Formats: C-alpha cells, sequence, structure tokens
RNA sequence: GUGGCCUAUCGAUCCUUUAGUCCCUCGGAAUUUGAGGCUAGAGGUGCCAGAAAAGUUACCACAGGGAUAACUGGCUUGUG
RNA sequence: CUAUCUAGCGAAACCACAGCCAAGGGAACGGGCUUGGCAGAAUCAGCGGGGAAAGAAGACCCUGUUGAGCUUGACUCUAGU
RNA sequence: CGUGGAGGUCAGUGACGAAGCCUAGACCGUAAGGUCGGGUCGAACGGCCUCUAGUGCAGAUCUUGGUGGUAGUAGCAAAUAUUCAAAUGAGAACUUUGAAGACUGAAGUGGGGAAAGGUUCCACGUCAACAGCAGUUGGACGUGGGUUAGUCGAUCCUAAGAGAUGGGGAAGCUCCGUUUCAAAGGCCUGAUUUUAUGCAGGCCACCAUCGAAAGGGAAUCCGGUUAAGAUUCCGGAACCUGG
RNA sequence: GUCGAAUUUGGGUAUAGGGGCGAAAGACUAAUCGAACCAUCUAGUAGCUGGUUCCUGCCGAAGUUUCCCUCAGGAUAGCAG
RNA sequence: CACGGACCAAGGAGUCUAACGUCUAUGCGAGUGUUUGGGUGUAAAACCCAUACGCGUAAUGAAAGUGAACGUAGGUUGGGGCCUCGCAAGAGGUGCACAAUCGACCGAUCCUGAUGUCUUCGGAUGGAUUUGAGUAAGAGCAUAGCUGUUGGGACCCGAAAG
RNA sequence: UUGACCUCAAAUCAGGUAGGAGUACCCGCUGAACUUAAGCAUAUCAAUAAGCGGAGGAAAAGAAACCAACCGGGAUUGCCUUAGUAACGGCGAGUGAAGCGGCAAAAGCUCAAAUUUGAAAUCUGGUACCUUCGGUGCCCGAGUUGUAAUUUGGAGAGGGCAACUUUGGGGCCGUUCCUUGUCUAUGUUCCUUGGAACAGGACGUCAUAGAGGGUGAGAAUCCCGUGUGGCGAGGAGUGCGGUUCUUUGUAAAGUGCCUUCGAAGAGUCGAGUUGUUUGGGAAUGCAGCUCUAAGUGGGUGGUAAAUUCCAUCUAAAGCUAAAUAUUGGCGAGAGACCGAUAGCGAACAAGUACAGUGAUGGAAAGAUGAAAAGAACUUUGAAAAGAGAGUGAAAAAGUACGUGAAAUUGUUGAAAGGGAAGGGCAUUUGAUCAGACAUGGUGUUUUGUAU
C-alpha cells in the first residue's frame, strides 16, 4: 500500500529520487529488449547468453502428450502404497504376496534407478524402466511386467 | 432490517421519492394519528387527513391549541388549521404551516369512503 | 530498457489491451443464477433429473488411457443389447451417440449393466393417468458414479522368466527401426534370379 | 491571436 | 469514468502567445474557450493515473491460514483478560466459556431470547450497545453509513430453529453456526477476545467441527495447530527448579556508577 | 617442428554453400528423392562488437542548446 | 489641436524585492555584496543616460538518429502506358 | 507528524454550543505539528489499535477564480461651431421651443430602395444598468399599437448550370448521364341516349423537374387619409385575365 | 497611377484540400496556406526543456573503464546504501 | 548584466495493472495451491468440497533417446557446537552448515567394441587436458509487503508532423 | 377465323412487403497512420480506429468431408488449463494458436437425388357460412419443366414370413409466471435545557418490525414505511395437477428373420499462379483468373514428390434452445467511490446560453430562515436609501442573504522611519502574560464544636 512507499518520503525532495542531471526520462535506451545487439549487448552476452541465434530442429504440431513419461525413482517406490499396509507388505519380506504397484495409475511413465529400496520383492507394473533400477528391483527379488 | 430484494434502504432514493412524490402518495405521507378516545372508538391508530376534519396540536410553539384543518397544502408537506395563525404588524392573518404528524384528530369528517377505509383497517363505527 | 539480470519477459500488452479488461465481477450473481435456473429447470421437469444418464468411456491420449470418464452417448448397440431403442431412451434418459462405435467388449458390458441397472432404478409413468409421486433425484451421475475397473490385485507371486524387461523395450524399438530395411533386403534376395 | 509584425527584425540579427 | 476530461478537442497554441503549453479548449463566445484542458492540474480535467476496475480488489488467504486465524479467535474467547481488553462487560460474568442449554436454539420469540440472556449476564453488553449509538463522522452519512454502534455478543448455535429470527433485531447481538463461525464476526477489527455465548450442542459439535487428539475434524487433512512452546508463562520455566540449579548468582539490576 | 626470428597484416547472428559423421527428424507405418538438423570451415560487414540508403531549402517548422559560432566585455598580445 | 490646470469618466503594458554613486572582486560590465563617498518629508513638469527597460521559449548558427516543401541516374514502390 | 475514508474501542465530545474561521494570548514538542483560553459560528466531531488511498505545494511563461501597484495616471484632441432666453424638472454645456450664428451644398449630413438586420417604426410611462462626461433625452428599460393589393412583386419562363427516371458502374455510402441501346404519353371532335363515359375514328411525339424579388413577363392612376400603413385603405376614374 | 476599356461591379453559377484557382507573387482558397478548417486515431513519440507537495535521524557519491550510426543518451564495471 | 516568479485562495505531478527478480513476514511441507466450478448461506460475505490443472520432486542432448550409491552417499584440509580427561590452560573424539580440493554416478561428444546374432542388429566393458542451467538422506508451493524490471498514456505538462 | 402455350409489359387493379432510427454487445466488407524496432523500408501498432452494409434479445456457430494415432474420442459455445508453449519473425523488436484433460450447459434433426401412376392424393387467392391468430363448402388459378405422403446415410427402401406393443383433440377449476392493489405491533407518559425535543434523565412497550426517510436538533415506539403473513384484481400460458366432453382409427408408428437393392449435392473438389491473411513453416484460410475430376470414389492425416498400406470422416444444400456477450434502452438494488474548480460537459430553464458561413465547439451558475414571520409605522431626502421602530432564537441570517478565509482596502489605536524594507546573536526600553507562594506540621490562644 500507499503508506508504506517511498513516495510518500520524497514529498518535498524535489526529484522524487531520480536525480536533477539524469532526469526520469520516458525511454532513454530503448523500448523492451531493444539494443541487444547494440547499446545493450553486454547485458544480454553477460547474463542472457544464447538468446540471439537458432540450434535445432523444428516439430510441427507438437503436442505434449506424446512426450508424457513423468518419472519415479526406486528411492520412493512405497509411497505408491498407503502406510496401512506398507509395514506388513516390509515385515512380511515374502514372495507369494508380493505386493503390485502401478505406476501409471498413480500417474508415472517410467522408473529409474536413483537409490537402495529395502531388499523386499515387489512386482512393479510400468510402461517404462531403467536398466538399473529393473537390476536393484530383481535384486531385491522382485520383477518388472511392462504394460501400456 | 430489511430482506427484501425490490425494497432500498438509500438515503437519495427515499428522500427523492418523498420529494418528488405525486398529491396520491403526499395524501398517505400526510396521516395523522388519532387521540386516544378515537382510537378506542374505532380501533385504529391513524388515517389520512382531511379539510374538515378537527384537530388538536402537541408540539411546537401551538402545542394545546384545537382547531379544524382550512387546507391540505401537499405541495408543501403541510396542513393549515384555522384559529392557529400568525398576526403580523400589518394587521395580516397568515396561516402556519403545521405538519399531521405533529397533530392529534378528535373529530372525523365522515363519509362513506372513510366509513368503508376503517372498516377496512378493522374499526368498529 | 535492458537491464541487470532479469528473465525476458514476454508481456503481450502492446495493443489496445485496456479496452478488453473482463473483470469477474459477475461470478457470484452468475453462481445464484446458475443455480435458481438449475431450480427452475427442476421445477419444470418435477420428477426428472436434470440431467441424462451418460456412459462410461475410455480416454484418448496415452497421457489419460489410463482413466475412464464419463461420455456422450449409449453407441445404438448397446442400447439395442441392452433391450430397447434409442427413439424411446432418448425418451426416458438415455443419452445416445450414433457416431461413437464399440471396439471393446469391457466398455461394451460395462455401459450395457449401466442400462440395465438404470432401468430397474426407474419408474416411468403412464402417459394416461395417475402420476404417481416418486420424489425427484437431481443426478443421474451420482446414482451411478463413474468407477475407475481394478486392474489387478494388491499382492501377487513373482514369476521372473528372465529376459529383463530392458532389453525388451529396446528390442521392440530395434525392429520396428530395422523393419523396412528388412523388407527390403528380403525383396532383394527373394529378386536373386 | 496576435502576430504583430514590428518584432520581425533581420536587420542586425543575423 | 474513462471519458472524463477527454470530452473535449484541445490542442496546445504553443509558443508565441506568452501562455503556458498545455492544450487548450478552442472555439469563442464562452468562457471555455481558451481554458486548460486534458491535464491533471487542469478544471475540467483528467485526474491523474485515472481509477480502474481491474484493480485487485478481492484477496487470497490460503485456507488453513484462514482456519488457523478462527481458531486462534475461538480460543481468545476463554480468556477474559482478551474479552475485557475489547470492551465486552464479562466483569460480572461467573465463568468463560459461557455455556447455556440447547433450549435457546428454539426460541421463536425476541422478548423471550433476550430475557434468557439478561438471566445469563449480556445485559450490559447489549445496553452498551443501546447507549452507543452515535452519528459517525465521515462523508459516510450519505454513503448508507450514518450510524455506528458496538456488537453485543456472539451467539452460537448447532441447528437453528428460531434463535437467528429471536435475535435478528436486537442491536449488537449476532448469531452464528459452529461449521462457519466467521472470522470477522470472532475478530471484530482484528481485536480478538468477543464475547461468545455457545450453547451445549454447538460446544459439542466443535471437536467435530475442529477435532482433538483422539477424534477427526470432519475437514480433510486438517490438523490442528501445534505450538512451538509448550507454555506461555515463561518466567515459571526460568525459575522452576533446574535452571536455578545450573544459574550463576545476580547483580543488583541497576549498577553502581564506578567513576 | 601445431606456419613465417618477436612485436601488426583482420570479422558475429540470420542466409547460402562445402567437408564430416553416413548419424537424428519429416510426428498414422514404410522405401527412394528432396528438405531439415548436429560438428568444423568459406562467402562480409574497413563507420572494422558488424543499419540496406542522394541532394537542397535565400519559403520554412519544432524541441532544445550559451555543452556550440557570428557582437561588446574579460585573459593573452603573436600581428599591428 | 494637443500636451498643461480644473469638473466628470477612467484603462493597459510591466512587477522576485526594489530603486544614489566610485572602485574592487565576482559567471571575467552590480540596485543590493566588500571598502569608501555620502545620505532629510512629500512632490510637479519635462527628459530619454541607465534599469544589460518592455514586446517573442532567437527567425542566424549548432545538436536532435524531430520534421515538412522542392529536386534528382539516391533507396524502395506505384497510378497510368 | 499531518489529511480523506474503512473495522474496532473509548457504553468518547456536543444546541448548556460539533466542525470551521480570527487571535504580535498561554503550554508541549529538535521539528513536522499538537493542545488550551478568548471572540465569531451554528450540527455534527474526535483520541487509541489497525486497514485503505485520487493523501501534505512557493514555484511548472502551471489551471480556474479573485485582487493589487501602475493610477484618479495615460488619456476621453480627425469630420470648421456654437450662443442667449424661456419652459420642464430635485437637478440642465447636452432635453423641448423660440431667437441668432453655421455647415452638408443636389458626385448632399437630402429623398428612396437592393442585400442584410428584425420590430430598431409609433405612442405612453420612464432613467438602476447602457449611451467610454452628463442626461429630465434615446435605436436604452417597461407596457402596448402597427405592415390591408385581381393591376407592385414572388408565383410562371428559360440562362449559365443543378438533378431524378431508364439504364450502366460501384463491396457500398453512392457515381455517371439528362434524351440517353425505354413498349417512356394526352388532345379535340364526338358516338350513346341501360349511362356514364366505354367504344367509333382521327391528331400528336416533344420525352421529369429546379434554376433570376437586376433578365423575359397580362393589367392602375390621381387626390385624400394615420401617432405609426399605403400605386394596398377611402373617394373617384380605369384596365387585364378567366368564365 | 489609371479613368471607355485586357475597365469597374452586383447577383446567379461552376471549380474543394495533395485538391482547386493562378496575366506565376508559392500568390489566393472566410484575419488560416511551401498543402485550409472540423472532429477522430490521440493522453501520438520525444535520448530535449521546465516542474515534481511533510519533519527529524544515520550513512553517503560520481563526473571514470569497455561497447553501442556512440559523442546532450544508454548498457557494463567502479564509487554508495 | 542567466531562466520562472506582481499577489492570494483552491486544484496540481512515480499511480493501477499483467508477468517477474532479490529480500522479508505467515501457513503447510515432498508436497503445495479451497474460491474455473459444485454445495451452502443471516446472500457479491462467511463455511465446505471432488476430479483435474499449475509449480516442485531429474537432468541431459538439436533429436532419436538414455537417465543419477563401489564406498557408513567417498577421501583430505578447516570449521561452530557437543562428548571425554583436566582445577584450569589445553589434549583427544565426533564433527551439521559453509568454503576449497581430488574422486565416484547421470546425460551429451569422442573412442574401445564382449557374450550373442534376422550378419547387420545389439552395445557389455574400460577410457578421455571434452561438455551440462545435473546427482551425491529432497525444499518447495501459495499468500502478503518494501524495492527494482518490462509492457502499458505509465511521474505531470509539452512538438514540428502523419 | 377462333382458341391455347412461351416470353415480356401495363394498370391510383386486389392484397401485402423494403426502406429510416438506434447501434453497448453481434455477422460481415473495407481499411490506416501516429507508435515500437532507440534510425527505417519488411514487420509491429492491427487482420485495430475511422468508413459501408445487415440483425436480435442475444447474435453467430452448431450436429463432423472434426479430433486423433489412444484400451481411442464424439454437435456448437463459454471458463480453468493447454501456453506466453509448438510455431511465425530484418529468427530482430516482437507476435503466437490447437488437440488432450476438469467444469458450466446439454438436443437433436430435414431436403435433393426413388414412378402415387389403380387415379395432384398438394397449395395461394376469391366467395358464402361459422365457434375466426383459423375452419367447412363451392369457384378461378399455381403446378407434371413436379406440389403432398415415403427416405436422409445413425441409415433406409421394395417384396416374403411371423408375431406382439403404443396412440388424438377441446372445455372447466387449480398451480406456475407477469403486472398490480389492500390490510396486518408498540409512549408522543413525566422533569431540565432550548425558538422548536427528535437531546439529557426517569419509567415503560413492541420486536420474524432497532432497514431507510420525513417531522421546528441524534426519533424502533409521531408519520410513511420495514418484518411476517393474509385477502384480492387483471393478464399471459400449455409448463403440469385434477375434473369433463369428444374417440379419434377398418388409421399411424415401433420391433425380429430372409432376399434384392441401397440413388447420397460440379465451373464444385482439386491443381497452378497472383494478392491478402494466418502461429501455419515447399504455401492456414479467403478471394481472383487459368485448368478442371471421380465413384471399392473424394477429403483429412501440420515437410514438397513417386510407390504401397492403414486410420478416420462423407464437402460442394439446410434448420435448431442453453450455457456466452452487452459504456445502448426499460426496470431494480448496492458501493472502504466524488462531494459543487470535485463527480458526467451538465446537482440549477445543459448539450442550455454564447461563438462560428459551416462541419463543429461549448460554459458559468447549489445552501436566508423552522416558518417570509421578506421589515407595518414615524422621520430626513427629489428618489434610491438612511436613521429609528418592529419580526425572528439570531438581521454578527435582510433575497448583494448559512459559515464568511487570504490577497487587497478603509477607519481607529500603538510604534518606528536621513537613498529600501525584511532577518539572526544579545540586551535596554514600552506593552502584555503564565507559573509556584495553600504545603503534612507542636497544635486547641477555637468558633459552627468535632469544624
Amino acid at each position: 500500500p500507499s503508506r508504506f512507499t517511498k513516495t510518500r518520503k520524497h514529498r518535498g525532495h524535489v526529484s522524487a529520487g531520480k536525480g536533477r542531471i539524469g532526469k526520469h526520462r520516458k525511454h532513454p535506451g530503448g523500448r523492451g529488449m531493444a539494443g541487444g545487439q547494440h547499446h545493450h549487448r553486454i547485458n544480454m552476452d553477460k547474463y542472457h547468453p544464447g538468446y540471439f541465434g537458432k540450434v535445432g530442429m523444428r516439430y510441427f504440431h507438437k503436442q505434449q502428450a506424446h512426450f508424457w513419461k513423468p518419472v519415479l525413482n526406486l528411492d520412493k517406490l512405497w509411497t505408491l502404497i498407503p502406510e496401512d499396509k506398507r509395514d506388513q507388505y516390509l515385515k512380511s519380506a515374502s514372495k507369494e504376496t508380493a505386493p503390485v504397484i502401478d505406476t501409471l495409475a498413480a500417474g508415472y511413465g517410467k522408473i529409474l534407478g536413483k537409490g537402495r529400496i529395502p531388499n523386499v520383492p515387489v512386482i512393479v507394473k510400468a510402461r517404462f524402466v531403467s536398466k538399473l533400477a529393473e537390476e536393484k528391483i530383481r535384486a531385491a527379488g522382485g520383477v518388472v511386467e511392462l504394460i501400456a | 432490517a430489511k430482506q427484501s430484494l425490490d425494497v432500498s434502504s438509500d438515503r437519495r432514493k427515499a428522500r427523492k421519492a418523498y420529494f418528488t412524490a405525486p398529491s396520491s402518495q403526499r395524501r398517505v405521507l400526510l396521516s395523522a394519528p388519532l387521540s386516544k378516545e378515537l382510537r378506542a372508538q374505532y380501533g385504529i391508530k391513524a388515517l389520512p387527513i382531511r379539510r374538515d376534519d378537527e384537530v388538536l396540536v402537541v408540539r411546537g410553539s401551538k402545542k394545546g391549541q384545537e382547531g379544524k384543518i382550512s387546507s391540505v397544502y401537499r405541495l408543501k408537506f403541510a396542513v393549515q388549521v384555522d384559529k392557529v395563525t400568525k398576526e403580523k404588524v400589518n394587521g395580516a392573518s397568515v396561516p402556519i404551516n403545521l405538519h399531521p404528524s405533529k397533530l392529534v384528530i378528535t373529530k372525523l369528517h365522515l363519509d362513506k369512503d372513510r366509513k368503508a377505509l376503517i372498516q377496512r383497517k378493522g374499526g368498529k363505527l | 530498457a535492458i537491464s541487470k539480470n532479469l528473465p525476458i519477459l514476454k508481456n503481450h500488452f502492446r495493443k489496445h489491451w485496456q479496452e478488453r479488461v473482463k473483470v469477474h465481477f459477475d461470478q457470484a450473481g452468475k453462481k445464484v443464477s446458475r443455480r435458481n435456473a438449475r431450480a427452475t429447470r427442476a421445477a419444470k421437469i418435477a420428477p426428472r433429473p436434470l440431467d441424462l444418464l451418460r456412459p462410461v468411456v475410455r480416454a484418448p491420449t496415452v497421457k489419460y488411457n489410463r482413466k475412464v470418464r464419463a461420455g456422450r452417448g449409449f453407441t445404438l448397440a448397446e442400447v439395442k443389447a441392452a433391450g430397447l431403442t434409442a427413439a424411446y431412451a432418448r425418451t426416458i434418459g438415455i443419452a445416445v451417440d450414433h457416431r461413437r462405435q464399440n471396439r471393446n467388449q469391457e466398455i461394451f458390458d460395462a455401459n450395457v449393466q449401466r442400462l440395465k441397472e438404470y432401468q430397474s432404478k426407474i419408474i416411468v409413468f403412464p402417459r394416461n393417468g395417475k402420476a404417481p409421486e416418486a420424489e425427484q433425484v437431481l443426478s443421474a451421475a451420482a446414482t451411478f458414479p463413474i468407477a475407475q475397473p481394478a486392474t489387478d490385485v494388491e499382492a501377487r507371486a513373482v514369476q521372473d522368466n528372465g529376459e529383463s524387461a530392458f532389453r525388451t523395450l529396446r528390442l521392440a524399438r530395434s525392429e520396428k527401426k530395422f523393419r523396412g530395411i528388412r523388407e527390403k533386403r528380403a525383396r532383394e534376395k527373394a529378386e536373386a534370379e | 491571436f496576435y502576430e504583430d509584425y514590428l518584432i520581425f527584425d533581420c536587420r542586425a540579427k543575423r | 469514468s474513462e471519458k472524463a476530461g477527454h470530452q473535449t478537442s484541445a490542442e496546445s497554441w504553443g509558443t508565441g502567445r506568452a501562455v503556458a503549453r498545455i492544450p487548450r479548449v478552442g472555439g469563442g463566445g464562452t468562457g471555455r474557450s481558451g481554458q486548460g484542458a486534458f491535464g491533471n492540474m487542469c478544471r475540467g480535467g483528467r485526474m491523474f493515473a485515472p481509477t480502474k476496475t481491474w484493480r485487485k480488489w478481492n484477496v487470497k488467504v490460503n485456507h488453513n491460514e484462514k482456519r488457523y486465524a478462527t481458531a486462534s479467535a475461538i480460543a481468545a474467547t476463554a480468556v477474559a483478560s482478551l474479552v475485557l481488553a475489547r470492551g465486552h462487560r464479562v466483569e460480572k460474568i461467573p465463568e468463560i466459556p459461557l455455556v447455556v442449554s440447547t433450549d435457546l436454539e428454539s426460541i421463536q420469540k425476541t422478548k423471550e431470547a433476550v430475557a434468557a440472556l439478561k438471566a445469563v449476564g449480556a445485559h450490559s453488553d447489549l445496553l452498551k450497545v443501546l447507549k452507543s449509538k452515535k452519528l459517525r463522522a465521515g462523508k459516510g452519512k450519505y454513503r448508507n453509513r450514518r450510524w455506528t454502534q458496538r456488537r453485543g455478543p456472539l451467539v452460537v448455535y448447532a441447528e437453528d430453529n428460531g434463535i437467528v429470527k429471536a435475535l435478528r433485531n436486537v442491536p449488537g447481538v449476532e448469531t452464528a453456526n459452529v461449521a462457519s463461525l466467521n472470522l470477522l464476526q470472532l475478530a471484530p477489527g482484528a481485536h480478538l477476545g468477543r464475547f461468545v455465548i455457545w450453547t451445549e450442542a454447538a460446544f459439542t459439535k466443535l471437536d467435530q467441527v475442529w477435532g482433538s487428539e483422539t477424534v477427526a475434524s470432519s475437514k480433510v487433512g486438517y490438523t490442528l495447530p501445534s505450538h512451538i512452546i509448550s507454555t506461555s508463562d515463561v518466567t515459571r520455566i526460568i525459575n522452576s527448579s533446574e535452571i536455578q540449579s545450573a544459574i550463576r548468582p545476580a547483580g543488583q539490576a541497576t549498577q553502581k556508577r564506578t567513576h
């Protein structure tokens, strides 16, 4: 609001904190990102490098749905299970009752192997996976079954 | 307070409705209360005033004076009574504009329509 | 114009935008009007439920194909299978979409069972007489909610047969990539004499 | 409104 | 009005006429002709930065913060240090939180309703509102804000069977349901400690509505806010026993002026 | 020994073109052309951190400048 | 005939405050400052030294990445043909 | 620190005088500013915690309004020129009458009109403002009266020209063009005697309309009359058109 | 100066703005002309000038670097909070 | 001897917005955001709410695509605080944040090119003065505020012009 | 010779219809520049303003020649998001959608192309009658160069077999909706101030009414109203709720199996080129010219081309509510808005007066007091006016009127004053002014006998 503003404090003071010499004027260097290859070149090259040019290959009618692949790291992988049953399935480190985890229904597209699930067997239903992730799952004793 | 959506609580609109009121609505605005005797005798609390009614003043500097109405000056929102006058320096008599809200009726001027209005308001005659 | 380190902004206010600024002060009054219109429509169709029965239907677009959804209409095959016509269904509170087609027995059976449950849950008053009071409701979609099909069970045994399931995807990618080259090499081999 | 003519002097100005 | 100040065809005359370069009104025969135009410093003018309707009028407050605040405001009802600080006239009250029977929810008539509160002890808090009717000072008087008065108590019900209309006309007194509980009523002016008259059913439902250590809240995901300090009286902590076992002795609280 | 004994002898984006990988894409699926991309150079901006550019106004205009001339004055005094 | 004095009538330009000089320094030519000379109410008519008097955001000159009129194998187009 | 408004409190002040304004009267504060007394005045207003903003002026050749010095000053001096008496009146350099002296000098300061103006014409009453002095006067103010046509004019005709129609262009407002590539209309005699107007004949071909108070053009003059009207009204004496 | 005509003039009528008219001065086109007037686009842009509203307290500069059709300006580093 | 100012009153100029940066306060916290909408209501308020959506939790390459532990989530130096011994001085141990540094991991680039195979596919393994806006026991989301930025009339007034 | 047809005309023929206004929103056509790019020419401003045409209460769009590449969705519109993204762009400044998903709202359909051919079954008009938003009969006419029934691609039709199932239209009375009327509580009780009580104090009442306004000053309780309910009146109306009369119909529609069929829009699609336009990129759309198709075809499938497949719709004809918009118009309600130099230009005889040839421009101007009670009367004066008196709570409210600031001026009083005045430090002189001078105290010399 207005009364915590320094405009109320600049009252009486002539130039309003803008300078007697420099004289707040309308647009004394341009409008917008003007001068990028010119009188604003140093700002652009120092703080926005890459702004000028073109870098690759186009894609007409790109829909951001063919590229839907939200990733999940193994470190979580039980957050998909409700806590009412997590401790049960962990202490029953058991095959023939191993839990099934449908990541797709949770909203995930790919599994990744960041780190250190426990040594419990688990069935992971995924669209895609990574090499290390599958290695770690079946080292824990489980399996990955692919779906779509 | 007010619950209706068709009713307004605006000073501006209400004052304009008062001052730009026509003579048919000013009749209702210029209602007067009845005395205790007439209120017990008719079962009514107020009525719209008119020209041959007898009345009594209960507020102002003419407090206590009786008299018959002489004219209902609706444009002025006021009532002129005989025997209530201002006697000027030039030996003239100017009627005093009173408000019926500061009056009390002691005696009505009766007609078929006033009787019907009373019976409509729940009176007894 | 350009100054210290701040992100390049893209603010599209170089037109006469301040002729076209729609502030929705209307929001509450309009909600009220919506509610009152719903109530009015209800009173006009006093027994009827204010919304038709829409089907259950699978969503496009692999982002959403995992989810089921409400649709437009019940796919004339489905209503015929449920034992009534579309011209009668439209008068009974059932939406019919002539332009969608059944490619999946699960969705077909689900919508058919939906129709059966609806037909048993309703009562249709004759065109003649009584008007047997029925204490209307306002949502068919609430009575027949959309149910996400259960895909599997919570716990199962482990069937690990050792092909590693990343190799699988990789080889699918590879054979899709080199399908046509291989058909061409086969054609050119068959071309030999 | 007025454009008086006597202030116009180019003698000795240039 | 967007048109305001700009319904004229004004053009600056320029330089050479011994006048300021403000745009001026053309024509003849009027008085307005020659007058300044379009400018903030000018009569008939355009104000600087004309007010727009796309000002931000309303504000998002986070839901859990609204709830924290309503809970703090409720909690400050059980503290007479705060309730007297607002001027609610509860010195003759036996105890607060003040609770009554659920037979008040079924009162249909204002006479019975107000007699109940007189018997309970809100008589002074009602009379204060009757005594405090004053004209407003600002220009609000001719903007439909002609009178000012204080607030009486806030009656709180669980189900209404006439009490809202019984107290609708009593000045100051407000009614509320436990589920809603407007903070604008519980902390008016942002001054904590309104005098609240709960009923027993409301006072019981309040656990269902906000929860406890043993039951749920009826708001999804809502756990009441936890304390960062166990008790607000810290002198007791300082002076208890164990600190004092660890503490060096004190000085004399006003140092001797050496030299 | 990663050009000239040393200190000078040279050039961005976009566009075109070439060499390289013979790799990625043309998004319903393939083959072949074509096109587009990635990596490294050339084509040139000499106002050389790189606009695409002829004059006039003694008919003139605006914003301004004593930051800047044409008088006096003042410092100076070559010249007189 | 005015000016001039009177009766009646009765404006405007302009105005930071104002109105004596010398020199000094000082934005290098001060009504004011410093140092000196001096300095006695209120005023009339004239005068044209000064007020760097008034009249106009210099019209000459320069600057502007402001223009317009005019010309032409300028740059880019175009009606017509 | 201060201002406009908003939520809250002071169950705040107030017609026994709110706010405001004046006050070389007092007190506080470094200060912004606050407070008290007195006078005036008449209806609302404030302290504290918070919210909010169209929030604080010495300037912008700032805006609008108002007022000064200048200053009772410049100045009210072109068009030859006024004077005496009386009357009126509160009052007369200026009004009215009279007497005198002068000017315009018939290419006039006369008598009439066109345009334009619009009631300024005329009477009665009348002088606050206007008449750059005055004012008893006035083109002022107030109240009223007043403009009479068969012949004067418009009206009608065409001029330069304007411009519908048909048609043609144009997205279209509209443009072109005015007798054009149009099926572009109406005039005499009658004939019948259900009868009113058809058929009987015959004729005729231009092809809207607008455009002149100075062009062309049917015809009126004298005398008298009003405060103010007149080739118009009265009186007399005529003329044209149509029937 | 000229004064019986290349005269003077009324009225009607035509020509309308990048257009008219011009015995040609860039003259006239309603006190407007090297492109009228009215309203709108339009609060047109301005690196240029002017102005920018209360108190106290603490701190306290730069007029320099490199680049820019850059030289009355900006970005950048520096000085300051 | 530069500009404005004769005088007074009243008016009179860094505002609002969309998106953002730093800092700060508040709430929740690997989640966060109720208010498009629905329900509800003492009716533009307050109260309640589902499914999504946005941002964040994974980067990297032009892209196809691939996708973060050898290790007590590393070693070394230093590091507040804590523990132990001590009367204390001091000695040792552990050492969050943070700084520096050598490494490991992910992705791109350049190599090496195993078991095998539709014999042209696959890409194990080991490397590299290469490179990334990365990992390495997550910190963000929402709101509010001062200040700053851009677009907007954009602090107020101001052209010649088109 | 006579009577028809086709085409074209005329009529003050019989009956109707269009124009113009308004235009905020809506459908279109036309179409800029200022501006930004720190210059400027593409670009941007902007597919905007101005201009032209045409509508409604909404319009338009709309039942896919759509989206997609999914386990597929399913008219159109609008919101959140998609996304400041893909893309365009002196690849610079800058511009910039769509599918998906959540929601609001939801509604679907009809013509042409078919032989009724055992019967133009269809329709306007006129006329007589009637129960008149129209119907019945009769009579001219339109029309076979095709009016009704049947069908519209989701299908469907012609035959053959077989069974079942379901129906229309008026009245009357309520209800709904609109407009509108009327009625429905409580103090004007005491004392003080005051011109007035609507203020203050006391005692009370009503309250589903303490919102608001008026009244001689802050009024729930004096008045209108408010709140709650009731009693009506007039209309619209088929929305449904009951009652009643007509039986519509040897009619209509739906459904299963078999068979033969299954017509489906051309100067159009599509292509080249030009121009414009778009986010649309070897060309998104539109238009112009030129060329001009097909029927297991055609279009789309966001990189041009050939070849081969796949998916998905079915154009060139058409109708249709709601959600959506809305500085206009009618009617309502509200505001942390402005408060007479503000707020609309306009609080008033304001788009007035006034200016201008004209288009056009375009003001200023609110408040006496409760009530005119607006100053009778006397006197001076030619009169205006004055002095008095008087009204009024007040003329320090006298129509130059609430308050009545400053600049500026007048009078009185004080003070100073030799070519400025003003100001600062310090004091004299003159004028003027605040504050502390009680306090507890031995005490009774005490009266009122404990002061």
